[PDB]
C-alpha cells in the first residue's frame, strides 16, 4: 500500500490518545466522549456547561497551551434533538499541536460565550448566530453579521432551502430595492447521486 | 422537561420583556419616520409595531419569547443606529407585492396553492 | 367540460379491490388550466350557493372519514364479517341464471392494452396492440 | 387559448401572467408605472419606442429576462404599427404631448396616430384596445389639447368598437406635470374646481381593464376622491414644498374645471381605492424642498 | 323531508362496539327486509367508536353515538332514526 | 437551580423566518424512500426522508426552463429514526403524515428445489 | 436541410417552429431566429456503408483518443447494417 495510500502517523496517534485520556481525567465533569480519527486529530466531546473551563483549561494550561483559536463552528444535524454541534479548533504553538472541542445544544438552549477565553471567538460565534440561530449567553455585541439587515431566518440551517423565501431586485415605482418572494425561472435541479451500493464497510451502522 | 433558561424565569418576566421591547419600538417610530424620511405616517408604522407583535401572540414558552425578545431588540438596534436603509424599514410594509387571494374560489381561480 | 386532474397530478385516495385504501402523491400538475377534482367540485358548490363543508384536501379527508373510517387509514386492509347476513339476504329474492356463457371481455392479450382513456390515448399502448394483432 | 398564453406561477416576475401587451407610448409617465406593474405579474411587453434607445433603459429592470421586447415605430408608419401589435392580445394607447411640435402637432397624437394604432390592431385580431383620454375631452372646449383628444376619442371608439376608453383627470406622480409645474411655476386662482388621481390608482384601474371582460366597449373616468378649487390645491403645493416653460394651452387646461360625470364608471368600478393627495403629496413634493390639508369642495 | 341513508360504523374487534356487531348479527337482516330500498352502509373499522349516520334530505346529517350500548340500545336509536325522518 | 420548567409543547415556528404559506400550508411526508428497481442495491433504504407536496413548475416563457416559486422544492431531511422525523415536523409546525417501513419477507431460497422430483417448482432450464 | 413553416419561420433540426398563434414569434421580430443548417442527420446519411470482411468490426470515430470510446459492432444480421452508436457510420459484412 505504498505510493496511493496516504501513510499512518502512528507517534501522533498514540500521543494525542494520551493526551486524550488526559484532558477526560482532569476534567471528568464535563468530559462525554474522547475520539482520536485514523488521520490523527483529537476530539474532545464535551457536555455545554463546561464550554469555560475545558476552553480555559487548554488555553492555560502548561502541558496544554492552546493559545489559538483556529475556528469555531456550528454544524446542524436535524435527527439529533441537540441538533447544533458547536465545535472549537484549537492550536497549541508552544506543543505543535490541534485539539477539537465539541459540544451541543437545540434552537433553545444557549451556550455560553467564550470571549472570555479567546476574542476572536467575537465574530465567530456572532456568525453561529447569524447562520443557525444559537444564542450566545453573555456575548457582548450579539448580533448579525453576514446576512441581511431585515433577514429572517438562519441560513445554514438544513430545513432552510437553497434559495431562500425572498429575493430582491429594485422597483421603479416605489424608487426602491423591495424584496419579493422567490421565483426561480429555472429551479435548482435536485441530484439524486447517491449509490444503492455501501461503500465503506468499516463504517457500517449496526442494524436495529 | 427541565431546561436551562435565556432571561426569564417563566412567563411572567417574559411579558415584562416584551412589554419593554413594545414601549422601546413605540418611542422610536416617529424617529425612524423622520430620519429614514419614509412616506409613512407614525400611526401607520406603529400599527405595523403592533401587528408584528400581535403576530406573535400565541407563544406560551419562555425561552421562545425571549429569542423572540432578542432578535426584536436586534431589529432596534438595526433601526435606531442607521445601519438599515430606507429599503430594509420599509419591507416590513409589503407594498409592491400583489394582494393574495385569499376565499377558496380565487385561489382556485389563478392556481393549484391551497 | 371541466378539466380535471389525473392520478399523477393529484394527491387521491384509492381504494383497490381488497379494501385497503390507497393514497397518490403529486408528482406533476395539471396541464393548462386543469385542476384537482374536488376543487372543482367545491368551487361548482360556491358558486351554486350550495357550499360544501370543506375547503383543504384534510377537510375533505375527515368528510371521508365521516362517511366511512377506513378510506383514511391508508395500507390498510380492514376485514369484513358478516357473510352469513349477506347470504341469508341473497337468498331472498330467486334470480335465474342466463343460458349464456361466461366469457370474459378480456380474452387475449389484444384485448389488455387498452381499456380506460388513458390507454386509448396511448400511442405506445396502440403499438402493443398493432404488434401483437400482426 | 393557446396554450403558451395560459397563466401560471404565483403572479411574480417568473411567473406567466398570460397578457401580451404592446404599449404604444410607454416611455412617458404613465407608460413606466404600466409597463412596471405589468412586468411585476410576469406579462410579456411589447414597448414600440420613438426615441434613443438610452432612453428606454429605466423599462429593463421592470421584468424578467425576455419579457420586455423594444422595437421601433413612427407614429404615421402602419407597417412599424402592425409589426407591433400582430402577436400581442392587449394594446394599450400612452401616445400624448403636452406640446405641440414642428412634425407632430395635437391632430396627429391625439386623432391619427391613435385612430392608427386602433384600427391596425382591430385587423391584426388583437382582443383588447386601451385608449387614454382626457377627462375634460370636449369637442367645444378652449384648448387645441381637449378638442384633438375628443375626436381621437371619438374616431378611436368608431374603429375598434370593444375599446375601454379611460379618463384621467389630472394625473399626480413623481413624474408628473400635475404638482411638479405647480411646484416650479412660483398660473392664479380662479374658480375652478379639480380632482386629481394618483398614478398607482391609474395603473391599477388599466390592469383592471384589461384583466376584467366587463370593461369591453366602456368607458371610465378615473378621479381621485376628493375635488379641490384650485387656489387652495396650488397653496397646498406650495406649503407641502415648503415654498412662499409653459404654454396657453397648458394655461386654458389648468382653468378647465374637472367635470363630474356619474354616469361613467369610475375607479371603484373597477376595484381600485383612489388615494387622495394628502397621502402622496410628500412623496412628490419632497424633492422640492431644500400643514394643514386642502380645503375640499 | 325524509331519511335517505343510515351509516353505522364499528370495530370487529372492540368491547364497545360490542352492543353493534350483537346488533348486526341478529337483527340487521329483518331490518334490511323491512327496508328494501334503504341502504344501511355497515363499515367496520379498526379502532373507531361506534357510530350512527343517518342522512335525510337535502344533504342534512344527524350523527348518534353508540359506544357501550347493548344491541336493544342500538335497536331503539334506530327505531328512533327511522320513525324520526327529520 | 438554573433550570425552569416548560410544559408546552416544542414549537418553535416563529424563530424559524418561514412565512406562514410554507408553514401551514405545506404536508411533509416522512417515510423509508423505496428501492430502486433498476437495481438491487439496498443502502439507499436505511434513513427516513422528508420532503413536502410538490407544488407548480411551470415552463420559463424564454428558454423553455422549468421555473418554480416553491422554495422547499428542493429540501428533502434525512433522520436516523421515524421518531426524530416527525418530533422535527412537530417542532416545525409542519403538518405531516407518516409511511411505515417496508422491510422485504425472508424468503426460503433452495437451489434443490429447482430440481425437484415431484413438485411443480422445477426449472425448465437453467 | 432546414424547412420553412407556412408563417416563414424556419424548422431547427429538432423539429421545432412556433405556431402561428403562438405570441413567441415576438422575440424574432425585427431580428433573426438563428438555426444551424447543416442537420447532422442529413450528413451522416451522405457517408457510404463500409464494407469490410470481419464479422465483427470496431469504430472509434477515427482519431484514435480524439474520437468515442471503442466499440464493437456485429455484422451478422444480413438485411441490416450495423451502425455505430456514437457517431453513426454504418458497416456492412460483405460476405
Ligand atoms: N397627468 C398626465 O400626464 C395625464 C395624461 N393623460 C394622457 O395620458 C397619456 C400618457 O401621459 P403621459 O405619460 O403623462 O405623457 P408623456 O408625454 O410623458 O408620454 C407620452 C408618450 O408618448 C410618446 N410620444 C409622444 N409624442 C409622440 C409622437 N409624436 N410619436 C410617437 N411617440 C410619441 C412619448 O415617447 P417619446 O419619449 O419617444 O416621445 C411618451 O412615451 C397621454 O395621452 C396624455 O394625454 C391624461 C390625463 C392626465
Ligand atoms: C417600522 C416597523 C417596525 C416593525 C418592528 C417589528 C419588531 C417585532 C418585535 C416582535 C417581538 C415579539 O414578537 S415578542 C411577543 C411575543 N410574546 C408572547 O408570545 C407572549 C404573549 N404576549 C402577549 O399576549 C402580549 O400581548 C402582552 C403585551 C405581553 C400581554 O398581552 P395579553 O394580556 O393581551
Ligand atoms: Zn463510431
Amino acid at each position: 500500500t505504498r505510493p496511493t495510500v496516504r501513510p499512518r502517523n502512528d507517534v501522533a496517534h498514540k500521543q494525542l490518545s494520551a493526551f486524550g485520556e488526559y484532558v477526560a481525567e482532569i476534567l471528568p465533569k464535563y468530559v462525554q466522549q474522547v475520539q482520536v480519527s485514523c488521520f490523527s486529530e483529537l476530539e474532545i466531546c464535551i457536555h455545554p456547561d463546561g464550554v469555560i473551563p475545558v476552553l480555559t483549561f487548554l488555553r492555560d494550561h502548561s502541558n496544554a497551551q492552546f493559545k489559538s483559536l483556529a475556528d469555531l463552528t456550528a454544524v446542524d444535524i436535524p435527527t439529533r434533538q441537540n441538533r447544533f454541534e458547536i465545535v472549537y479548533n484549537l492550536l497549541s504553538l508552544r506543543f505543535n499541536s490541534r485539539i477539537r472541542v465539541k459540544t451541543y445544544t437545540d434552537e433553545l438552549t444557549p451556550v455560553e460565550s467564550s470571549v472570555s477565553v479567546y476574542k476572536a471567538a467575537n465574530w465567530y460565534e456572532r456568525e453561529i448566530w447569524d447562520m443557525f440561530g444559537v444564542f450566545f449567553a453573555n456575548h457582548p455585541d450579539l448580533r448579525r453579521i453576514l446576512t441581511d439587515y431585515g433577514f429572517e431566518g438562519h441560513p445554514f440551517r438544513k430545513d432552510f432551502p437553497l434559495s431562500g423565501y425572498v429575493e430582491l431586485r429594485y422597483d421603479d415605482e416605489v424608487k426602491r430595492v423591495v424584496a419579493e418572494p422567490v421565483e426561480l425561472a429555472q429551479e435548482f435541479r435536485k441530484f439524486d447521486l447517491n449509490s444503492p451500493w455501501e461503500a465503506f464497510p468499516a463504517y457500517r451502522q449496526p442494524p436495529e | 422537561t427541565s431546561v436551562k433558561p435565556i432571561f426569564s424565569r417563566d412567563m411572567n418576566e417574559a411579558k415584562r420583556r416584551v412589554r419593554e421591547l413594545y414601549r422601546a419600538w413605540y418611542r422610536e417610530v416617529p424617529n425612524t419616520v423622520h430620519l429614514f424620511q419614509l412616506d409613512i405616517s407614525v400611526k401607520q408604522g406603529r400599527d405595523k409595531v403592533r401587528e408584528m407583535f400581535k403576530k406573535n401572540a400565541h407563544v406560551t414558552d419562555p425561552r421562545v419569547v425571549d429569542l423572540l425578545v432578542i432578535k426584536g431588540k436586534m431589529e432596534l438596534e438595526e433601526t435606531i443606529n442607521v445601519w438599515k436603509q430606507r429599503t430594509h424599514v420599509m419591507r416590513f410594509f409589503h407594498e409592491t407585492e400583489a394582494p393574495r387571494p385569499k376565499d377558496f374560489l380565487s385561489k382556485f381561480y389563478v392556481g393549484h396553492d391551497p | 367540460i371541466l378539466p380535471g386532474a389525473a392520478y399523477t397530478e393529484k394527491s387521491a385516495t384509492y381504494v383497490n379491490t381488497e379494501g385497503r385504501a390507497q393514497q397518490t402523491k403529486v408528482a406533476v400538475m395539471p396541464p393548462g388550466l386543469a385542476r384537482e377534482d374536488w376543487k372543482i367540485i367545491r368551487a361548482l358548490s360556491e358558486i351554486a350557493g350550495m357550499t360544501l363543508p370543506y375547503d383543504t384536501l384534510d377537510q375533505v379527508r375527515n368528510r371521508l372519514e365521516e362517511v366511512s373510517p377506513n378510506l383514511v387509514r391508508y395500507d390498510d386492509v380492514e376485514g369484513a364479517n358478516y357473510f352469513q347476513q349477506a347470504s341469508e339476504l341473497s337468498k331472498l329474492v330467486n334470480q335465474q341464471l342466463l343460458a349464456d356463457p361466461l366469457v370474459p371481455p378480456q380474452l387475449t392479450i389484444k384485448d389488455f392494452y387498452m381499456t380506460d382513456s388513458i390507454s386509448r390515448a396511448s400511442q405506445t399502448m396502440a403499438k402493443c396492440v398493432k404488434a401483437v394483432t400482426e | 387559448l393557446h396554450h403558451a398564453v395560459i397563466p401560471h406561477g404565483k403572479g411574480g416576475r417568473s411567473s406567466v401572467s398570460g397578457i401580451v401587451a404592446t404599449v404604444f407610448g410607454a416611455t412617458g409617465f404613465l407608460g413606466r408605472y404600466l409597463v412596471n406593474h405589468l412586468g411585476r405579474m410576469g406579462s410579456q411587453v411589447i414597448v414600440p419606442y420613438r426615441c434613443e434607445p438610452y432612453d428606454t433603459m429605466h423599462l429593463r429592470p421592470m421584468g424578467d429576462l425576455g419579457q420586455i421586447i423594444f422595437m421601433d415605430w413612427n407614429g404615421r408608419d402602419k407597417d412599424s404599427i402592425r409589426r407591433a401589435v400582430e402577436h400581442s392580445n392587449v394594446v394599450i394607447n400612452l401616445v400624448g404631448r403636452e406640446w405641440e411640435t414642428k412634425n407632430f402637432d395635437f391632430e396627429d397624437v391625439f386623432v391619427k396616430i391613435p385612430q392608427a394604432i386602433a384600427q391596425v390592431s382591430k385587423e391584426a385580431g388583437v382582443e383588447k384596445f386601451i385608449h387614454i383620454s382626457h377627462l375634460n375631452a370636449d369637442i367645444k372646449s378652449s384648448s387645441k389639447y381637449l378638442r384633438n383628444k375628443a375626436v381621437g376619442e371619438k374616431e378611436v371608439r368608431e374603429t375598434f368598437p370593444e375599446a375601454t376608453i379611460i379618463k384621467p383627470a389630472d394625473i399626480f406622480g413623481r413624474e408628473d406635470r400635475f404638482l411638479n409645474y405647480f411646484a416650479n411655476i412660483r398660473s392664479l386662482g380662479k374658480k375652478t374646481v379639480k380632482q386629481p388621481v394618483y398614478i398607482v390608482d391609474v395603473t391599477k384601474g388599466i390592469i383592471n381593464a384589461i384583466k376584467d371582460p366587463d370593461a369591453r366597449g366602456k368607458t371610465f373616468a378615473f378621479v381621485g376622491p376628493n375635488r379641490y378649487l384650485l387656489f387652495d390645491l396650488v397653496q397646498y403645493v406650495f406649503a407641502v414644498a415648503h415654498r412662499p416653460w409653459t404654454t396657453r394651452d397648458k394655461v386654458e387646461r389648468i382653468h378647465t374645471t374637472d367635470r363630474t360625470l356619474p354616469h361613467l364608471p369610475g375607479l371603484e368600478d373597477l376595484g381600485v381605492q383612489a388615494t387622495p393627495l394628502e397621502l402622496k403629496a410628500i412623496e412628490v413634493l419632497r424633492r422640492h424642498r431644500t400643514v394643514q390639508p386642502a380645503k375640499t369642495v | 323531508l325524509g331519511l335517505r341513508e343510515i351509516r353505522i360504523h364499528l370495530c370487529q374487534r372492540s368491547p364497545g362496539s360490542q352492543g353493534v356487531r350483537d346488533f348486526i348479527e341478529k337483527r340487521y337482516v329483518e331490518l334490511k327486509k323491512a327496508n328494501p330500498d334503504l341502504p344501511i352502509l355497515i363499515r367496520e373499522c379498526s379502532d373507531v367508536q361506534p357510530k350512527l349516520w343517518a342522512r335525510y334530505a337535502f344533504g342534512q346529517e344527524k350523527n348518534v353515538s353508540l359506544n357501550n350500548f347493548s344491541a336493544d340500545q342500538v335497536t331503539r336509536a334506530l327505531e328512533n332514526v327511522l320513525s324520526s325522518k327529520a | 437551580t438554573q433550570l425552569i420548567t416548560v410544559d408546552e409543547k416544542l414549537d418553535i415556528t416563529t424563530l424559524t423566518g418561514v412565512p406562514e404559506e410554507h408553514i401551514k400550508t405545506r404536508k411533509a411526508r416522512i417515510f423509508v424512500p423505496a428501492r430502486n428497481n433498476m437495481q438491487s442495491g439496498v443502502n439507499n433504504t436505511k434513513k427516513w426522508k422528508m420532503e413536502f407536496d410538490t407544488r407548480e413548475r411551470w415552463e420559463n416563457p424564454l428558454m423553455g426552463w422549468a421555473s418554480t416559486a416553491d422554495p422547499l422544492s428542493n429540501l428533502v431531511l434525512t433522520f436516523s429514526t421515524k421518531e426524530d422525523a416527525i418530533a422535527f415536523a412537530e417542532k416545525n409546525g409542519w403538518s405531516y403524515d407518516v409511511e411505515e417501513r417496508k422491510v422485504p419477507k425472508p424468503k426460503s431460497k433452495s437451489y434443490g428445489a429447482n430440481f425437484s422430483w415431484n413438485k411443480r417448482t422445477r426449472v425448465s432450464t437453467k | 436541410g432546414v424547412r420553412t413553416s407556412p408563417t416563414g419561420e424556419k424548422v431547427t433540426h429538432t423539429g421545432q417552429v412556433y405556431d402561428d398563434e403562438d405570441y413567441r414569434r415576438v422575440r424574432f421580430v425585427g431580428r433573426q431566429k438563428e438555426v444551424n443548417e447543416n442537420f447532422a442527420i442529413d450528413l451522416i446519411a451522405e457517408q457510404p456503408v463500409s464494407q469490410v470482411g470481419s464479422r465483427v468490426i470496431s469504430c472509434d470515430g477515427g482519431g484514435g483518443a480524439l474520437g468515442h470510446p471503442r466499440v464493437y459492432i456485429n455484422l451478422d444480421k444480413e438485411t441490416k447494417t450495423g451502425t455505430c452508436g456514437y457517431c453513426g457510420l454504418q458497416f456492412r459484412q460483405q460476405h
